[PDB]
Formats: structure tokens, C-alpha cells, sequence
């Protein structure tokens, strides 16, 4: 643009909330598909939906994490990351079954002088493995969403072996994305990437994605959020830098079926 | 002859195909249809009846005509419960029996919008209001009428007109749900309270029964036909 | 064909 | 002779049809068509004399 | 004319009510 | 009945065969699909797509985050190579287990142009001029800047656009290449070089990463359907 | 009820057609036709916000 | 033709938005 | 921002009607109206703090 | 054949 | 036939 | 068809 | 059918 606006710079409006950045790497939309709702054909629950609007389609910061050259990468589900968010949470634990999509904005900045690549993944159905070698499928409930503070990629597959009583827990080693196939390839799930002398942020917009139209959000996740180092944090010269990673994420045309009263969950 | 190529499947019995074969008694003089009264021409015009519930599955009381009865009395408000129930309709205990559970045991899929009729017993002198619950899955089972009341309900007054429907509405999260009990197709809970409490003059009895009933409604559908285990042939 | 096929 | 009908197509690779032909002379020996009608409940759910309005009194 | 295989009655949107129709009371005794 | 004679190839079971068979579930009630988000219509489109390479497989750094990571620096110009790499997308540990390469396994023969796309992921502060190269087969593979230069290239200028991008043009004897490592179906080298060097100021680090993707052109195809080598089932 | 079709021609010895017959009322029980079409890449490609030119800077 | 007692501008409703124009930022330093 | 061109930095600029506990933290703050500004080439940036009042006019 | 043949 | 004989 | 079959 | 039996 001759009248100044540019793919760099952007600002996000939504609810109450707005985003400003100046060094964006323009934004993406997963599959092409902006989020929508249920439409009349493919419509299940017959029941009148909730729709919360600008209470819950606004944007939530989650807790800011630290980036480090010993850093190995960070997960997150949703809708499990936004379970205790506002509104958002409220409608979603007093509901049978709900459908959401999502912005997601992932925060990161540097210096001209750092540098360091950040992979942003948002994989549909991230399915984890497990820390053990004696019995498959079994991380536990609670060991499986961590809710908002997310969890973390290993370099090193160290299996439980307390088996009295297990860690029930994931293992998810970074060059296998956690999941038994090689992180050089997930680049075929919509994706960002953070190059700090490039940007310092990355955008996703994800569609509500299932098998179904509509689901129970508090027994399954729809998305994962993988963050990982694809090239590690540099400074200077320190021997220690660090920075912040922040994100901030969105729902995005969410609706609610079947009320009752409040699934209070047990997440210890 | 014309060249063929026999494919797999060939010789093969199906006990699901659809062939023709050769008749054994051919120009046989049949006998015509007449025009009997009460046609059926689909299973599911039988699950759209209201059968009764054998609520009472309690050890003295099942079976035995008992069971068909759920006893209210004139005693004091309590948010207690007068009866649980879980929707799976083909197999819960109460309702697995029922003609809509029967018909679902010979089918691996059910989907659609049921309704519980409940018929109040007692003299025309007795009165009360109740409340008929449905709380679709995923959190604590109602116990109280505090939760039970949170969800689907109706309260009913009891007068002139005997009895009362609650209609269950099709919510689930699959497309159909199985005739089994899963957890990944579960349905709900049905429960039933006093709302105010029965009332009852003196000269009047203090306890009476009420009976209740379930049927499909018209957006009900099963699939992939099956065996049933309500019958077999132990040697 | 008409002729094609004789029918009854 | 041969009778063309369509298929209601599940999962999707215009209509599709498909091809009979009968072989037999007695219809006994024919396969089961599968066309088959529909009927409303009402002779076993509403069998009363009077016709019932939902909305209204069933006892007046 | 409705064949085994069409499909089913479409659910149809419902609003709030406050009125003298009554489809929740019924009697059974009727044999309905 | 009809005078037929059967055909050799009668009663075979060939498991590319495309026959119809008889429907073991009757007049069931099939789920319509719903519109998911991300459907595909042909594999190659999942080759189209770039994937990180894995250019560093020396013994520690193999299977480990490490070999996706080819550390540049501000050295001074050399004419040695950085990198250097088999047009085998098939058969080169290198290339063999990007998606490219994944699907390439299951198939025999492979057609089409590549292309190579390098990520800068140096601080901004640093700059440099790097030159990337293709070479077709039959000569001695490039070990110099001064043989590379002679075939097909590119110098990459270091800026703000942080990436550039090399097609590999198809250029074959034969119309399909084979996915194994093959004298006759060979494809040339791939190869980079500092075309200037490195450029850092003070206070900035001096070495760092590049990162490469590959992906198929619109004019990429492959064939003949084969089971891949790249997982078993060991008892 | 039969489906007429033109089969693409690899080595050769007009257009040459083949003939298809559905017997089954099932779809289900129909082979696969292989009449697949195909589809742009660009929701995995390039699922960006804005329009990508590939002549002109990816960022300005 | 404004005169000090009419009234002021009604407030128009507004939606998301996800764009490239950025009215938050600005620069002071030019006065306005 | 007056701080250098090599100085960057994302903060929050928050608005919370009032009625509850007033912000100590960035949780809560962030839950009302808010501004990420992003610091960069425009020096400035403005948050808007809209009018939400029970009364039509407030005291001074 | 027009006739043819029937179709449904 | 002339319909249906559909062709493609 | 009328050609296509001959008849005889 | 006239077309489609193509004829030779
Ligand atoms: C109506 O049927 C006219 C078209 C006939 C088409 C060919 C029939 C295929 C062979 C059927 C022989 C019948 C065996 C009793
Ligand atoms: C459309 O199909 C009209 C032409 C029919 C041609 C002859 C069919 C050959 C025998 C098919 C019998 C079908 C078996 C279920």
C-alpha cells in the first residue's frame, strides 16, 4: 500500500480485547476455513444452543513461559488451555456438549541482535505418547490437561517404571512431535513460524474440527498447540539468554448444547 | 458358451443376500390377502406406543406386578429423590424390557427424542406438584432438587387431567448412540421429584401409586440389525 | 429391438 | 424386460441405479424389492373415537 | 407415498411460551 | 441356463481387483458426511507441501533435533562446501523421510520437478551471500564453489526476505526415475557454498542456522503403487 | 441401465469405452468407479489471510 | 450549521475485526 | 515510548468497569477491556476507555 | 425396448 | 434404452 | 439396435 | 442404444 498499511502490522478486535502488532508474518487460517456455526443441515442436539458471544469470544492470556537455550518446546489442548478462562470456561462446564474455534496468537520478541526460530504448530487431534513400557493408552485424565500452564517436549524417551503406581503421564520426545513421527514433517499441520529477525509473533485462526458436528469439550480436546525450537535461542554472546514466550488465545464462534448443572471434574 | 470369469464371493451362502431361486411348487393357486385389521409396516410404529415401566426393580418387588408401581405418600416436602433412572434405553434394567427396549435389542443403533408419560393413581381428592427431570451427561447425577432442576424439566400439577409427558429431546454428541451401556454414548439421567408435596383431606388414603410410560418419538430411528440377548436356547 | 423384444 | 431403480447412495466415492432382471415365472421365486411404504402410527397410538388435538384438554 | 427409506420430520425452531395450550397434560386412561 | 465357459483367471482372488460384492448390512441407515475442514484428493498434494530436511545425519546428531540444523558462520570465504546432497528423494537418508520422500516410498517411479527452500535463521544484524546449487548427473560431483557454478544455481542474497527458493528442474535421460538408488535413474547433486561469507558486527553471535525444506512442483507425479520399507511388523 | 465410459488408452494395439452394470441395490456393493477429480493444494500450500504473489516480497 | 445544543454522534455498532488497519497506533510526536 | 530504536517490548494496557475487585494482577486485568500494544515504528499507541456507567452522567 | 425397460 | 444407457 | 440385430 | 453399439 502507496496509503501506508502493510502484512507486517496488524491489530485484532475481539469482545473487549484488541491486539496491536507491528511485526507480524501475515496471519493463518486453518485449511483455508474461518471458524462458523453449526449450521441447520448439519445440526445434531435439537435443544436451543447457548451462544455467549463477547463474553466468551474474546482474548485470554494464558501464563507467560520462558525461552532458553536448554529449552526442548511447549504443548498446550484446547479447548482444555481455556477450561478456567471467564465466561468461556462457565458455559463450557455447564454444558453436555460445545464447539469452538479459535485465534491464536502466540507473543515473542527479541532484539536485532538474538536470534532463534520458534516452529508453531496447531495439530488436530494431537494425540500424545505415554511414559510406559509395560502398558499402552494410559495417561491419566488429569495427567493428560494440564489446563492452562500446558506441558513440555523432552529430548529423551525415559520410560516409568515405577509399576506399583505409575506416573500414568506423557512422554513426548521433541523430534517425534511427541506422537511417533518425525517433527521434520509437521509442517503439514497449519503452521507458523516465529524467526526472531523476522517476526515476533504468529497468528492462527482454527476452525472447530471433528468427526462430529458437535462434542463433549470437557472428554476431548480438538487441537493441540505445539511450540518448538526449530532453531535455538542465541544472544550476544550470554551463555544464558532468555525470553519470554506469551500466548494469547481466543474463542471463536462457540456454542453450547445441553444444560444442566456444573461438571465440577476431578483434576488433581 | 459366453466366456466368464468366476470373482470372489462365488458359491457362497450370505444369510443378509438377496437372490432369486428357483420355486418348488410352481402354478400353485395362492390364497389372497384379506383385509386384516392392524397392519404394521415398520418396527418402529411399535416403539412410538407408550408401554409401562417397571420402575421398581428392587429385590421383593421384581418381577412381580409390584414393580409397575412407584408409591408417593402425603409425607413432608423433601428435595430427595422419588426415583433415578439412566437413559440407555436398551440397556438400563427399567427400560431394556419395555417394548422400545425390546424392539432396540434386535439393533446395534438408537437415535431420537423420547417421551415419559407419568399417570397419577390416587383419589380425585389428593393434589400435588412434581418435577420431572432430565440432565444430559457429563456431570455429578442429579440427587437433589436443587441439580435436577438445572436442566430438562416439566412440573406437573396433578388435577383433571390424570397424567403428564415429558419429553426427552435428542441430545448426544454422536450421530446415533449404542444399545448398550457406554461411556462414550451415554445418555443421561432421568429423575423425579416433589415439588411441593401430595395433599391429601382426611377419609382420604395417604399413599397411592403412580405409573409411568415410555415411547418413541416421531425423529426416532434404529440401525444395523441384530441378535437380541433377551431370548436363547440353552440346549 | 422394439420388434426383437415380443411381449405377453 | 429389465427394471432400473436408484440407489440411495451412503458414502460417495447424478444418481446411481441399479439393474434387474427377472428370471422366474412364479413371483415367489423374485428377490425382496426393498421399496417399501411407510405407514402413520395412528391405529395403534390414537386409536380412540374422537380425533385428539395435542395442544388441548385430552379430558373435557 | 412415504417410503421406508425418506427421511425423518425435521425438528423445527421453538420459542418461549406462556399460554392456555397444553401438550404436556394428557390421560392415558383415553387408551392414546 | 445360459451356455457359458469359464475364462482362466476364474474363482483368483487378486487383491487390485475392482468387482461389486453382495451387502453383508441391508437398508442400513448410513451417517452423511459433514463438511471437516482439510480434505485431499491425491497424495501428491500432501508433496507439495515443505518439509524440514534432515541434512545432518553425522552420528551425534542423527535422530535428534540437531540434524535439521546446518550451522553456518563469519569465517572467512572458503570454497568448500557447507552442504552436499543426492537428488535421490526416495533413497538419500537425507530426503527419504520427509513427506516428500514418505510418499515417494510408496510407490516405484518418480517424475517431476523439486524445489529447495533455505530459511535464514541468523540474528538481523547478520548478512550474507550464499550460493546454491544443482548439478545433472555424469560429472564428477562438485566439491568446489568452481565446479558448482557451472550448472544450475542460485545466489542467495541474505535480508529481509528471510528465505530463498532453488527449483531442481526435471532433467532426466529417462521419463520416470526410480525411488531406490540407481546408476541408470540417477539425478545429479545439490550442493551449497559461501558465495562471499558470513557478516556479523560486534556484540552479535557469530555462528548460526540455516534450516531447508523441500517440496514438489505442479509438475510432479508418481507411479506404480508398492509397499514401503520404511515400517514393519517383526513378528 | 448401463453405464457406458472411455477408458484412457496406454498402449495402443477412436475413443474405446468399456460397460458397467449395477446389480446390487446397496451403493455399498458397487465397485469403485476411479472417475476421481482433483484439488488445489493451496488450504495446505498457502493457507494465508492474504493472497500470496509469488513475484513480488512474501513480507513488506 | 452545528450549534452547542444539538446533539453529539451516536455510537454505531461494531463487530470483530482481523485487519491491516491500525487505528491504536499512532505517533504523538507529530502534534496531533 | 521513549525508550531506544534497539528497545522492544509487548505491554498491556488495561480497562476494568468497576464492581469487583480492582486489578492487581495481569490475570484479572486481563479479563476486562484491554490493548497488547506492541512496540515498534509508531511510537504511540491509544486505548480507548469506553462509556460504561450505570448513571448518564457521573460526579466529578 | 423403451417400453420393455421400466424405471423407478 | 436411449436413457437407461447413460454415458460419460 | 435396429441394425444391431438381425433377424432371420 | 443407436450409439452405445458402435459398429465395425
Ligand atoms: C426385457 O427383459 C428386455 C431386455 C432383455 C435384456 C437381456 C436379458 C439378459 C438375459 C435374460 C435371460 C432370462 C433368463 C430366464
Ligand atoms: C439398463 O440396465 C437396461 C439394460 C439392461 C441390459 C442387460 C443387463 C444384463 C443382466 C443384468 C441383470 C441384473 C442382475 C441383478
Amino acid at each position: 500500500e502507496a496509503c501506508g498499511y502493510s502484512d507486517r502490522v496488524l491489530q485484532l478486535t475481539l469482545g473487549n480485547s484488541t491486539i496491536t502488532t507491528q511485526e507480524a508474518a501475515n496471519s493463518v487460517v486453518a485449511y483455508g476455513r474461518w471458524p462458523e456455526y453449526l449450521r441447520d443441515s448439519e445440526a445434531n442436539p435439537v435443544d436451543q444452543p447457548t451462544e455467549p458471544d463477547v463474553a466468551a469470544c474474546r482474548f485470554y492470556t494464558l501464563d507467560t513461559v520462558s525461552w532458553t537455550k536448554e529449552s526442548r518446546g511447549w504443548w498446550w489442548k484446547l479447548p482444555d488451555a481455556l477450561r478456567d478462562m471467564g465466561l468461556f470456561g462457565q458455559n463450557m462446564y455447564y454444558h453436555y456438549l460445545g464447539r469452538s474455534g479459535y485465534t491464536v496468537h502466540v507473543q515473542c520478541n527479541a532484539s536485532k541482535f538474538h536470534q532463534g526460530a520458534l516452529g508453531v504448530f496447531a495439530v488436530p487431534e494431537m494425540c500424545l505418547a505415554g511414559d510406559s513400557n509395560t502398558t499402552t493408552m494410559h495417561t491419566s485424565y488429569q495427567n493428560a490437561n494440564p489446563g492452562e500452564k500446558g506441558g513440555t517436549f523432552t529430548g529423551t524417551f525415559t520410560p516409568d517404571n515405577n509399576q506399583t503406581s505409575p506416573a500414568r503421564r506423557f512422554c513426548p520426545v521433541d523430534y517425534l512431535l511427541g506422537n511417533g513421527t518425525l517433527l521434520g514433517n509437521a509442517f503439514v499441520f497449519p503452521h507458523q513460524i516465529i524467526n526472531l529477525r523476522t517476526n515476533n509473533c504468529a497468528t492462527l485462526v482454527l476452525p472447530y474440527v471433528n468427526s462430529l458436528s458437535i462434542d463433549s469439550m470437557v472428554k476431548h480436546n480438538n487441537w493441540g498447540i505445539a511450540i518448538l525450537p526449530l532453531a535455538p535461542l542465541n544472544f550476544a554472546s550470554e551463555s544464558s539468554p532468555e525470553i519470554p514466550i506469551t500466548l494469547t488465545i481466543a474463542p471463536m464462534c462457540c456454542e453450547f448444547n445441553g444444560l444442566r448443572n456444573i461438571t465440577l471434574p476431578r483434576l488433581q | 458358451g459366453l466366456p466368464v470369469m468366476n470373482t470372489p464371493g462365488s458359491n457362497q451362502y450370505l444369510t443378509a443376500d438377496n437372490f432369486q431361486s428357483p420355486c418348488a411348487l410352481p402354478e400353485f393357486d395362492v390364497t389372497p390377502p384379506i383385509d386384516i385389521p392392524g397392519e404394521v409396516k415398520n418396527m418402529m410404529e411399535l416403539a412410538e406406543i407408550d408401554t409401562m415401566i417397571p420402575f421398581d426393580l428392587s429385590a421383593t418387588k421384581k418381577n412381580t406386578m409390584e414393580m409397575y408401581r412407584v408409591r408417593l405418600s402425603d409425607k413432608p416436602h423433601t428435595d430427595d429423590p422419588i426415583l433415578c433412572l439412566s437413559l440407555s434405553p436398551a440397556s438400563d434394567p427399567r427400560l431394556s424390557h419395555t417394548m422400545l427396549g425390546e424392539i432396540l435389542n434386535y439393533y446395534t443403533h438408537w437415535a431420537g427424542s423420547l417421551k415419559f408419560t407419568f399417570l397419577f393413581c390416587g383419589s380425585m381428592m389428593a393434589t400435588g406438584k412434581l418435577l420431572v427431570s432430565y440432565a444430559p451427561p457429563g456431570a455429578d447425577p442429579p440427587k437433589k432438587r436443587k441439580e435436577a432442576m438445572l436442566g430438562t424439566h416439566v412440573i406437573w400439577d396433578i388435577g383433571l387431567q390424570s397424567s403428564c409427558t415429558m419429553v426427552v429431546p435428542w441430545i448426544s454428541n454422536t450421530t446415533y448412540r449404542q444399545t448398550i451401556d457406554d461411556s462414550f454414548t451415554e445418555g443421561g439421567y432421568i429423575s423425579v421429584f416433589y415439588q411441593t408435596r401430595i395433599v391429601v383431606p382426611l377419609s382420604t388414603p395417604r399413599e397411592m401409586d403412580i405409573l409411568g410410560f415410555v415411547s418413541a418419538c416421531n425423529d426416532f430411528s434404529v440401525r444395523l440389525l441384530r441378535d437380541t440377548t433377551h431370548i436363547e436356547q440353552k440346549a | 429391438a422394439a420388434a426383437a423384444s415380443s411381449s405377453t | 424386460g429389465a427394471q432400473v431403480s436408484s440407489q440411495k447412495v451412503g458414502a460417495h466415492e447424478s444418481t446411481i441405479n441399479y439393474t434387474t432382471i427377472n428370471y422366474y415365472r412364479d413371483s415367489a421365486s423374485n428377490a425382496a424389492s426393498k421399496q417399501d411404504f411407510s405407514q402413520d402410527p395412528s391405529k395403534f397410538t390414537e386409536p380412540i373415537k374422537d380425533v385428539l388435538i395435542k395442544t388441548a384438554p385430552m379430558l373435557n | 407415498a412415504a417410503t421406508s427409506r425418506d427421511a425423518l420430520p425435521n425438528t423445527e425452531a421453538s420459542g418461549p411460551t406462556h399460554s392456555k395450550e397444553i401438550p404436556a397434560l394428557t390421560a392415558v386412561e383415553t387408551g392414546a
